[PDB]
């Protein structure tokens, strides 16, 4: 899992 | 010196200011401390040989490159990536190179706000930008090295910093009927000192000049900041690769000659 720094935030696993 | 702002792309302490066979330039926390790529530039033809492929994903079994996610963002397209980001107006029309070091720098391993960006590999073949989960480059006490090599033309290896204006700022074309030298006193004179490898063609120079290039681990203490062996004149007639270390400030016409650098793709002329 990983969170996006880029709005929009999101998390990919 | 009229030379000065054409040569300024081949200042890779200042434009590059990392290594660049192993580029280790920075650190970063994600509790404890890493070292991470942080060149400047790209670094054309660099890859991995593990002595199982580099860019396949980590598990031995398993590569360098990033685990299978939801959605897929490892590899990915130059394409997909444009339309991942086609509501960021600073991020979607970034070249190719750029774009896949700005994109493996958007995946944040600590889920606080952490330093810790993956560097990347851009395969031209493909147009695959592949985000690197390993950003370990020479192991040679899984056992590798880095290398330029004619399985790694296409690649390019990008750090978290590669910079927007790369093309403009970075060497990539080797410099055909060119010589690089000192300009001092209205004229451009030799590499006083230059060290000659025997290389059988343009390649092998390139090759050889990475290997011996700026280089941030052995084989704060060990980064290079740039400084090294990055640059070669080679001779295409005596088939010498002449290395050296010092910064060239103008170039010397000499159809037996093509200028070279570690950064440079290994094969492409002007």
């Amino acid at each position: 899992c990983w969170t996006t720094r880029m709005s929009p935030p999101q998390q990919i696993c | 010196n009229p030379w000065t702002e054409y040569m300024a792309k081949y200042d890779i302490e200042e434009v590059h200011g990392s290594g660049i066979r192993v580029d280790l330039g920075e650190d970063a926390e994600v509790g404890t401390q890493y070292r991470l790529p942080s060149g400047k530039c790209p670094v054309f033809g660099k890859g991995i040989i593990i002595e199982t492929t580099f860019l396949k994903p980590v598990a031995k079994d398993g590569g360098f490159a990033f685990p299978p996610t939801n959605p897929l963002i490892s590899p990915m397209t130059l394409n997909g990536m444009r339309d991942f980001y086609k509501n960021n107006e600073y991020v979607k029309n970034l070249d190719e190179l750029t774009l896949c070091s700005r994109h493996a720098g958007n995946m944040n391993p600590d889920n606080k706000n952490s330093n810790y960006k993956y560097p990347a590999v851009y395969d031209y073949n493909d147009k695959k930008c592949h985000i690197l989960y390993i950003a370990a480059q020479e192991n040679n006490g899984f056992c590798f090295r880095p290398a330029k090599d004619k399985l790694f033309e296409n690649y390019t290896y990008l750090s978290k910093n590669v910079v927007d204006n790369w093309e403009e700022v970075c060497p990539r074309k080797n410099l055909e009927n060119a010589k690089f030298g000192l300009w001092v006193d209205g004229n451009c004179e030799d590499i006083p000192h230059v060290n000659e490898f025997s290389a059988n063609d343009l390649f092998e120079c390139n090759k050889l000049v990475f290997e011996l290039s700026a280089s941030d681990q052995p084989k704060d203490r060990y980064k290079s900041h740039g400084k090294g062996y990055n640059w070669g004149n080679y001779n295409r007639e005596t088939q010498k690769c002449e290395i050296f270390n010092v910064k060239p400030t103008c170039l010397i016409n000499n159809s037996s000659y093509i200028a070279t650098t570690a950064l440079s793709h290994p094969i492409e002329v002007e």
